[PDB]
RNA sequence: AGCCAGGAUGUUGGCUUAGAAGCAGCCAUCAUUUAAAGAAAGCGUAAUAGCUCACUGGUCGAGUCGGCCUGCGCGGAAGA
């Protein structure tokens, strides 16, 4: 129902490979990418995917919906691709990135050294900021809560990992 | 005009200007002398008559001072002086304290030719009705 | 978190959600009205 | 019109923008500022200074503040054990501040400091005994 | 509110302001202040008044299917965001002049000024009507005719022809 | 329902007010500016606050809201 309902449109460039159950989409960056589905059926034709329930399952629709909303991040995945960032807070933080493993540096007793894992890069425009393209959003979005794990920011000064989209509450300390 | 940069309003009487006892760090701590408050008031406070609260912009930059520009005093302090009671509303609508009219506060609301919200000689007669009823007037129309 | 056998939301930003078998209440502003067991 | 040195202490803590230090102290005490050694890092991240004028690098080494600690120098400011011995990004801050203070900031004059108008300051920590 | 009688009057009200209408602007609002109103309600202190509204109607299917007072060419002049302009007393001049040149110091958007009604039609600001109660530019703009032309032209070669 | 906007002026209301300029306080809640804007919702201020809410406009475009009568389930639920 109504995400479920909606269309998807293969923008000119993506393969869109639907073998019975296991759609795969490829174009322009991003290595492919290729998800399954269950009570969903989904339908090419056209310049776009169409996503509708099956009779039997009463999941119907709502497994729909996801249907379209991760096939539609899909295609947009390799398309624009993924968005990040993630900034330090707190003297004595920033990170590194040599590689496809990030240095982190949060004040404990050691460095970090996280690893990027298969489709996902990252870089660091400053001392402290943490900028992560990639193709699946599910795996950004991960890797991103994976690192700011390091050291959530604490609810007093604000240190620790933020993302931007950040609200950062912090208050005052017991009186006295 | 703009929005937000600086300005206050925490006085009691232009009969006493500048005062420390009332205020004193507390009449601005940001960008105004506590001293330098006593050239650019009085400079047209002095100039027309001391008495009625006189509250003012703050327009702070970064250049040593700053700038005030004065307006319109409280319609509500105005009946102290050209009403009746010292006090105002003490003991609000549980009798029927003081009384004004519609002959009253008649000059008192001409007096804001720069400072009413309508452009309707008339309209802005109703707005002041309200300062002169929030301490207990009944009103003689 | 509050284990309360009654959950209600409290503020206007407490959401209420079933996570496994549990009902528990979500509060954005206030982590006080955080709660399990409903 | 006595003359003043100056040594910033404390670079064990993590403490404020030592360029902004350098202003906090020109503005506020009106007297003007020549760095003479320059931190890396502060904090957990405190390496050691660099030298402006004898450049080169002393390394500073974590708790032997009771005596005092093996002197290691490292010699360019560009040298590559600088980046090796304090780690390549540090190392380049301490390069990239340095080109900053050095638009913003004085030559170390000996007849201005006798005549209380600059100060020599320092970069330490008493309690590491490194700087003093 | 109400259905669709609230409906009704908000339009023959709106749309009889521009049936019995000296004027008509229409300007979209994107970010609109407060200071929006503070605006177009300050210059009607002391320059205007209560002579004129701008009510936020862009409710389309009321202030548009409520223009049966004859209002054609203007479902062109119903796209998107719009606040509708409309003068009852007055001259239809100054009204125009006050958001051309308050959009024009940012205040929102002016929907390029999709033009409006009284002459009919479309899309370009013109300054027909604010030019009045200024007939001074018609005392300029005889030009002393025998005159001002010609102390201008008959009298400008010497300062320029001796070359 | 989101998302784009706005949320003032008499009025810093006077007030048992050390200081109170919407929100520990008292009592009042009236009238304007207009499309809406409460002397009133929240954080929480040395006091201004800064930034956000009912309520109205825009986008979108078919439903959406909460009670009632009923069937079957969930939590509540720790012991040798
Ligand atoms: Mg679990
Ligand atoms: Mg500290
Ligand atoms: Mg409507
Ligand atoms: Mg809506
Ligand atoms: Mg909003
Ligand atoms: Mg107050
Ligand atoms: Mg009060
Ligand atoms: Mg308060
Ligand atoms: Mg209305
Ligand atoms: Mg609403
Ligand atoms: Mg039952």
């Amino acid at each position: 129902s109504r995400v479920a309902k909606a269309p998807v449109v293969v923008p000119a460039g993506v393969d869109v490979k639907i073998n019975g159950q296991v759609i795969t989409i490829k174009g322009k960056n991003g290595e492919l990418t290729r998800t399954l589905n269950d009570a969903v059926e989904v339908k090419h034709a056209d310049n776009t995917l169409t996503f509708g329930p099956r009779d039997g399952y009463a999941d119907g629709w709502a497994q729909a919906g996801t249907a379209r909303a991760l096939l539609n991040s899909m295609v947009i995945g390799v398309t624009e691709g993924f968005t990040k960032k993630l900034q330090l807070v707190g003297v004595g933080y920033r990170a590194a990135v040599k590689g496809n493993v990030i240095n982190l540096s949060l004040g404990f007793s050691h460095p970090v050294d996280h690893q990027l894992p298969a489709g996902i890069t990252a870089e660091c425009p400053t001392q402290t900021e943490i900028v992560l393209k990639g193709a699946d959003k599910q795996v950004i979005g991960q890797v991103a809560a994976d690192l700011r794990a390091y050291r959530r920011p604490e609810p007093y000064k604000g240190k620790g990992v933020r993302y931007a989209d950040e609200v950062v509450r912090t208050k005052e300390a017991k009186k006295k | 005009a703009k929005k937000v940069q600086a300005y206050v309003k925490l006085q009691v009487a232009a009969g006493m200007a500048n005062p420390s006892p009332p205020v004193g760090p507390a009449l601005g701590q940001q960008g105004v002398n506590i001293m330098e408050f006593c050239k650019a008031f009085n400079a047209k406070t002095d100039s027309i008559e001391k008495g009625l609260p006189i509250p003012v912009v703050i327009t702070v930059y970064a250049d040593r001072s700053f700038t005030f520009v004065t307006k319109t005093p409280p319609a509500a302090v105005l009946l102290k002086k050209a009403a009746g009671i010292k006090s105002g509303s003490g003991k609000p609508n549980k009798d029927k304290v003081g009384k004004i009219s519609r002959a009253q506060l008649q000059e008192i609301a001409q007096t804001k030719a720069a400072d009413m919200t309508g452009a309707d000689i008339e309209a802005m007669t109703r707005s002041i009705e309200g300062t002169a009823r929030s301490m207990g007037l009944v009103v003689e129309d | 978190m509050k284990v309360r056998a009654s959950v209600k939301k409290l503020c206007r930003n407490c959401k209420i959600v079933k996570r496994d078998g549990v009902i528990r209440v979500i509060c954005s502003a206030e982590p006080k009205h955080k709660q399990r067991q409903g | 019109d006595t003359p003043i040195l100056t040594f910033m202490n404390k670079l064990d803590r993590d403490i404020r923008d030592p360029m902004e230090l350098l202003d906090e102290v020109e503005n506020e005490l009106k007297i003007g500022c020549a760095p003479i050694t320059w931190p890396i890092g502060c904090g957990k991240l405190f390496k050691g200074v660099y030298h402006l004028y004898k450049d080169e690098t002393y390394l500073y080494q974590s708790g032997k503040g009771h005596t005092i600690q093996e002197v290691r120098i490292v010699k360019g400011l560009n040298n590559p054990d600088l980046d090796a011995a304090v780690g390549e990004d540090l190392a380049q801050q301490l390069r990239d501040e340095l080109e900053l203070v050095k638009g913003a900031s004085n030559e170390f004059d000996k007849e201005l400091f006798l005549a209380g108008e600059i100060t020599p300051v320092f970069f330490g920590t008493a309690l590491g005994n490194f700087g003093v | 509110m109400a259905l669709n009688l609230q409906d009704k009057q908000a339009i023959v009200a709106e749309v009889s302001e521009v049936a019995k209408g000296a004027l008509s602007a229409v300007v979209a609002d994107s970010r609109g202040v407060t200071v929006d109103k503070m605006t177009e309600l300050r210059k009607a202190g002391r320059e205007a008044g209560v002579y004129m509204r701008v009510v936020r109607n862009t409710l389309l299917r009321r202030a548009v299917e409520g223009t049966p007072f004859e209002c054609l060419k203007d479902a062109f002049v119903g796209p998107t965001l719009i606040a509708y302009s409309m003068e009852h007393p007055g001259a239809a001049a100054r009204l125009f002049k006050e958001f051309a040149k308050a959009n024009a110091k940012f205040e929102v958007k002016a929907a390029a000024f999709e033009g409006e009604l009284i002459p009919a039609s479309q899309i370009d600001r013109l300054a027909t009507l604010p030019t009045y109660e200024e007939a001074i530019a018609r005392l300029m703009a005889t030009m002393k005719e025998a005159s001002a032309g010609k102390l201008v032209r008959t009298l400008a070669a010497v300062r320029d022809a001796k070359e």
